[PDB]
């Protein structure tokens, strides 16, 4: 992967 | 504005059709128009806007990261010298994302915050201010930058003290949180070892609290807890 | 009009940016100021302009398309009744879409099409003045629904006969026409057997051409050609 | 599948 932030539903 | 003759139901349900079409530029315009309405945001209607300006912020910054790109490989020794353009370009991709973000900001400001008392609700809100202030900061340079970070931090820490004192460690706002902030520890303020400390406290408190859960619950604690999972095995 | 004072040069060299970074409202905009600036276009521009107005026009195109799902599931019998907001979305949508393609067919009619002379760029304008009439008859009712077809149909005829008289069967501009209208003539005209037939001929007489061409021309050509073979196995 | 028209570059 890369870095991940929070999703969005 | 353009959406003030238009019925507060009326924008989101047309939000909720925009999002199906994936027209997220229209959700956006729909959903500010529905704060301006000057009520206070229902947990559903929150994430109508969060999905909306996240789909549009993205978009910008996807493209300003290839302009950047190609920019940076212009500006090497041996590079034959092309003209303004790239330079020109990147910028009206960027004065395009800090206006979405400043608007973001703006609706925040006045007034959803201050009118915001349940924690879920504060939380939410002092969260998104943190991530439109980070990604201001990922365009900016110099000492702009340096009271844009300071700013981000500042809420982000807002939100972590309420969320600490007011939520369970599952809560999956809470989750996202601390996962962003971790990122902008990691990636924004140099700060790599804090961003793993916060990814790994984190990870570990919700894991001692999952036995609470029901099923449904557990599912969504568990794919955000996935999402800390994967960035510290990244930066570990 | 707002690419006025930019270079032509410039332009050109920012829509390949935008290409580059799926900006492609901007591609289009940098495009048509492109072709205000009143010169002929390259094939290489030709290729430029096509992509950005197909993917602007794409993305209405399936969004019209969802919207106009939801709003045929609501005029059904037992459905309850939702207020006006479905149909005037997909108004908003529909009107959006009928003017880009008015903006290309603008540009084609002043002055694209009379100023080519060459076979190459004479049909590459004229499949597109087909296609964006087809775009309009996928949206259209009624009596304006007859008038707009005709015009597709006759465009696209032009192309035809201007193409078997001038390209070679593997040529890929005279292909994707052909391609093109056959679905034009399934799906908007209502003559199946003539979109099998096009679709066959088109398909068979590059078959037999192919000996003639080099490894890459190959490649092109084929990649085409399994299109029609893809469309002739959805229809018989 | 479903059908298909001609690609952009
Ligand atoms: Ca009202
Ligand atoms: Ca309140
Ligand atoms: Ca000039
Ligand atoms: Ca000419
Ligand atoms: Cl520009
Ligand atoms: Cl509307
Ligand atoms: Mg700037
Ligand atoms: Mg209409």
């Amino acid at each position: 992967s890369r870095l991940q932030t929070a999703p969005v539903p | 504005g353009a959406m003030g003759s238009m019925e507060r139901a009326s924008l989101i349900q047309k939000a909720k059709l925009a999002e199906q079409a994936e027209r997220y530029e229209d959700m956006a315009a729909f959903m500010k128009g529905a704060v301006e309405k000057g009520e206070e945001l229902s947990c559903e209607e929150r994430n109508l806007l969060s999905v909306a300006y996240k789909n549009v912020v993205g978009g910008q910054r996807a493209a300003w990261r290839v302009l950047s790109s190609i920019e940076q490989k212009s500006n090497e020794e041996g590079s034959e010298e092309k003209g303004p353009e790239v330079r020109e370009y990147r910028e009206k991709v960027e004065t395009e994302l800090q206006g979405v973000c400043d608007t973001v900001l703006g609706l925040l400001d006045s007034h959803l915050i201050k009118e915001a008392g349940d924690a879920e609700s504060r939380v939410f809100y002092l969260k998104m201010k943190g991530d439109y202030y980070r990604y201001l900061a990922e365009v900016a340079t110099g000492d702009d930058k340096k009271r844009i970070i300071d700013s981000a931090r500042s809420a982000y820490q807002e939100a972590m003290d309420i969320s600490k004192k007011e939520m369970p460690p599952t809560n999956p706002i809470r989750l996202g949180l601390a996962l962003n902030f971790s990122v902008f520890h990691y990636e924004i303020a140099n700060s790599p070892e804090e961003a793993i400390s916060l990814a790994k406290t984190t990870f570990d408190e919700a894991m001692a609290d999952l036995h609470t859960l029901s099923e449904d619950s557990y599912k969504d604690s568990t794919l955000i807890m996935q999402l800390l999972r994967d960035n510290l095995t990244l930066w570990t």
